[PDB]
RNA sequence: CGCCGCAGGUGCAGAUCUUGGUGGUAGUAGCAAAUAUUCAAACGAGAACUUUGAAGGCCGAAGUGGAGAAGGGUUCCAUGU
């Protein structure tokens, strides 16, 4: 909703920062074996926890 | 042109805290260019920078 | 199909002016330029003599345009160019035995001049000047009068471009990577047909395979450093940028709006300098910038030891001869180098004179 | 191209809705580069975006 | 327009902007944006010109 | 690449090839089997025709619930359909094996489809709804196909 | 010459019987199409607004029974285009159609 | 791996067996609740579906309109694919 916590919209803002996409040069470093981020969460798929 | 913990260890605590100073607003203005694009030669200057500051403030606690 | 091309008697002539126009500004720019002057003061009084001359010229017709087709650039033994401090930034003093790099064009009727000549300041009477810069600044001469032969209409443009890489090898020195040479028509300074200077893998293969053409102009650049020709930037200021007229986009700021059209007014097409206004110039330049109004020509220094020399000309393409409208003051009697030339296809082209 | 934003700052600026909007059909690309409200406004003045009449609705009948 | 800690309050952002810029501020506006950067909206006096400033800055 | 059948001289042949192609195999199946043995012109002429639907692809093997058509008494048959994006996914094969014939310097004028075959390719996944809370699979059927033109006149 | 234009009346009633309610003025401009590639004998055939506007004038399901049309068969002007002709078919207003034949007419 | 001994979590067709994969069904059922689309043009490799214009219709102010609470959490807005 509009109305908020500051808690609420600090856990929001932290899930929000970390769903994004793994930078390309990730993919070139020795021994790396990830492919793509598999943590990523869309907001129609997914709810978040709270 | 770096600095370092053993030659800090001499100077006396105003001297410390202006170098302390000298280092802040160096780190402000690095972190203005990293904003407004600047070059790879000042990106690469806010982790020597902030260091500096580390080494410093260790010094003076 | 609208271009007017270098058929026609007055666009010889204005073209004979106007590498005659560049030729004494940057003589007069050589002689002033001493110990302890200011690159600022250079600029600003190389740009006050073209305006003024270029004002005078044809007094019986006051329609057509006439100006600046490139700002005056003065990078000193760290810069390659694109150089032009502004009156905030803090200015460089000449020492003594600095080489300096000028460049310099001016345009008529929307066709260019551009002229750039590499030279050291304050030569001492009865010495002769010996080191590692001895060899950089008479091989790029040497590529000058190399390219000055071997212009000619089907003389490849890939022809020029190996041939400067031999004789840079011949000196032991490379030249700047990727620096890009521009063949001139009516009102651009950026045309298709180009000229890469030491490219690589990624230049090469995007870059094309052009027959010069008659009744054109060529902007042929030499420039070779005595280092590894590997430039990048330290956080200066980019102050030379030019508008690209293909595309456009609606400008949400107000002082960038009336920036851009003071461009339009003035610079229309050709590159232009931050110092022709300035607090709202700076403002205006980067909201323009960031949707690539207009294109930054960035300052690109090497490492901290190396030295660079460089020239360029506007050489018109004529059938039976080209001809040099502009030209610098080299002179080989005054300047050695510890390294000669040893081949003798190079011989054959330095003794052949146009 | 497509002028859904276009309409959307026009229908804003003239304070109707998007039924009454006109963009000249013609006029494409010279709409097409209008991204403010103030090169709206500049459309508007040109004659290149109008505000369509509401539709009659007469009493003429009910009297 | 600056991005500033988010403990700190408009006293402390006013004071912290007059100190290290060495210019005068009429209001501060500050809201948190939606990712967790406080931004403060710093007003400058009538009598500084927020231009020039963001130019000694080196913002412009 | 490997190709199953290959031609018997590679020297008057040309190859084409896809991968993963979403046209359905069933249907790309039986428009190979018609267009096989065709002459490159012929076969060009047919697949267009097909997409226009004036001539049909008789539905040989995969004919469960496939109707009747006038146009499948051309060939043996009685049940033909116009699958239009299996037409126009062998008519892109077919410039490109076309092409590739010019690149080797052999005359397009005289190419026949020698061989050519569809091949099951992985599934893809979707999902469907169902009455009383049940998911139930939504499977595309891609296909490889790969094409051999040989000359003869 | 193939850049004939000509003077038709279409009986729309005629090619509209038997056709449901909400497919009645649809049909009609499929079967103007259709009556345009017959006569002219072009596959490119571009209905003018006006004449759409006259057909859908009264609704959806009552069609006019006649229309009065003319076609015009002229080049593409776009040889990139498959076809070398069009016919661009558009609306002529009458007040009666009696008596009314098909008639070649000048430019 | 053979031979002499030693020791087993030691042999599968079943268990509505467990996990994984794949068929026929089958190019089948189906993509049928709330009246409805049509013409021209633009962009584009490609247009029944995008955009613009022109028509014809629907919601009919207890709306298919304009705004909020809860809930969602960036879905908002530009640009590009
Ligand atoms: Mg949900
Ligand atoms: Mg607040
Ligand atoms: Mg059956
Ligand atoms: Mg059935
Ligand atoms: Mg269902
Ligand atoms: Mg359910
Ligand atoms: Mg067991
Ligand atoms: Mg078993
Ligand atoms: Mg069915
Ligand atoms: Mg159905
Ligand atoms: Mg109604
Ligand atoms: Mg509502
Ligand atoms: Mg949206």
């Amino acid at each position: 909703s509009s109305h908020k916590t500051f808690r609420i919209k600090r856990f929001l803002a932290k899930k929000q920062k970390q769903n994004r996409p793994i930078p390309q040069w990730i993919r070139m470093k020795t021994g790396n074996k990830i492919r793509y981020n598999s943590k990523r969460r869309h907001w129609r798929r997914t709810k978040l926890g709270l | 042109a770096k600095i370092k913990a053993r030659d800090l260890r001499g100077k006396k605590k105003e001297e410390l805290l202006k170098q302390l100073d000298d280092l802040k607003v160096e780190l402000s203005q690095l972190r203005v260019a990293k904003v407004t694009g600047g070059a790879a030669s000042k990106l690469s200057k806010i982790r020597v920078v902030r260091k500096s500051i580390a080494r410093v403030l260790t010094v003076i606690n | 199909q609208q271009e007017q091309t270098i058929a026609e008697d007055l666009v010889v002539t204005k073209y004979k002016m106007g590498g005659d126009i560049a030729n004494r500004v940057l003589r007069s720019l050589v002689e002033a330029s001493s110990s302890g002057v200011s690159v600022l003061s250079l600029c600003e009084k190389g740009d006050a003599m073209i305006m003024e001359e270029t004002g005078k010229i044809f007094k019986k017709e006051k329609e057509m345009k006439k100006g600046i087709a490139f700002p005056t650039s003065i990078s000193v033994n760290n810069c390659v160019c694109h150089f032009s401090p502004l009156k905030s930034d803090q200015d460089y003093i000449l020492k003594e035995g600095d080489l300096v790099k000028i460049d310099l064009g001016v345009h008529v009727d929307g066709f260019i001049a551009n002229v750039a000549h590499t030279f050291v300041v304050d030569v001492a009477q009865g010495t002769q000047v010996t080191g590692r810069k001895a060899d950089v600044i008479k091989a790029a001469h040497l590529c000058a009068e190399a390219a000055l032969r071997l212009v000619k209409p089907g003389n490849q443009n890939t022809q020029v471009t190996e041939a400067w890489n031999k004789v840079a090898h011949s000196f032991n020195c490379t030249p700047i990577e990727g620096m890009l040479s521009h063949q001139l028509k009516q009102h651009v300074i950026d045309g298709e047909k180009t000229i890469i200077q030491n490219p690589t893998d990624q230049q090469k293969k995007d870059h094309e395979k052009a027959e010069f053409e008659v009744h054109e102009v060529y902007a042929v650049d030499v420039l070779v450093s005595s280092g590894e020709g590997k430039a990048k930037d330290a956080g200066q200021r980019t102050t030379i940028y030019k508008r690209d007229p293909s595309k456009q986009y609606g400008l949400k700021m107000k002082t960038s709006r009336a920036f851009f059209s003071e461009v339009e007014r003035r610079f229309d097409a050709m590159p232009f300098t931050l110092r022709a206004f300035e607090k709202k110039a700076r403002m205006g330049v980067v909201e323009c910038a960031k949707h690539e109004l207009l294109q930054p020509f960035n300052v690109l220094y090497e490492k901290e030891g190396e030295f660079v020399a460089q020239f360029k000309f506007t050489v018109l393409l004529m059938p039976n001869g080209p001809m040099r409208i502009t030209s610098g003051p080299f002179e080989p009697d005054l300047y050695k180098s510890e390294m000669e030339v040893q081949d003798a296809e190079l011989k054959a082209l330095l003794q052949s004179s146009a | 191209s497509m002028l859904r934003l276009q309409k959307r700052l026009a229908s804003s600026v003239l304070r109707c809705g998007k039924k009454k909007v006109w963009l000249d059909p013609n006029e494409t690309n010279e709409i097409a580069n209008a991204n403010s409200r103030q090169q709206i406004r500049k459309l508007i003045k040109d004659g290149l975006i109008i505000r369509k009449p509401v539709t009659v609705h007469s009493r003429a009948r009910c009297r | 327009v600056f991005i500033v800690d988010v403990k700190a309050n408009k006293h402390q952002i006013k004071q912290a902007v007059k100190k290290l810029y060495d210019i005068d501020v009429a209001k501060v506006n500050t809201l948190i944006r939606p990712d967790g950067e406080k931004k403060a909206y710093v007003r400058l006096a009538p009598d500084y010109d927020a231009l020039d400033v963001a130019n000694k800055i080196g913002i412009i | 690449v490997r190709y199953s059948l290959d031609p018997e001289n590679p020297t008057k042949s040309c190859k084409s090839r896809g991968s993963n192609l979403r046209v359905h195999f069933k249907n790309t199946r039986e428009t190979a089997q018609a267009i096989k043995g065709m002459h490159i012109r012929k076969a060009t002429k047919y697949l267009k025709d097909v997409t226009l639907q004036k001539q049909c692809v008789p539905f040989r093997r995969y004919n469960g619930g496939v109707g009747r058509c006038a146009q499948a008494k051309q060939w043996g048959w009685t049940q033909g359909r116009w699958p239009k994006k299996s037409a126009e996914f062998l008519l892109h094969m077919l410039k490109n094996a076309e092409s590739n014939a010019e690149l080797k310097g052999l005359d397009v004028d005289s190419l026949v489809i020698e061989h050519i075959q569809v091949n099951k390719a992985p599934k893809m996944r979707r999902r469907t709804y169902r009455a009383h809370g049940r998911i139930n699979p939504y499977m595309s059927s891609p296909c490889h196909i790969e094409m051999i033109l040989t000359e003869k006149e | 010459n193939e850049v004939v234009t000509r003077e038709y009346t279409i009986n729309i009633h005629k090619r509209i019987h038997g056709v449901g309610f909400k497919k009645r003025a649809p049909r009609a401009l499929k079967e103007i199409r259709k009556f345009a590639m017959k006569e002219m004998g072009t596959p490119d055939v571009r209905i003018d607004t006006r004449l759409n506007k006259a057909v859908w004038a009264k609704g959806i399901r009552n069609v006019p029974y006649r229309i009065r049309v003319r076609l015009s068969r002229k080049r593409n002007e776009d040889e990139d285009s498959p076809n070398k002709l069009y016919t661009l078919v558009t609306y002529v207003p009458v007040t009666t159609f009696k008596n009314l034949q098909t008639v070649n007419v000048d430019e």
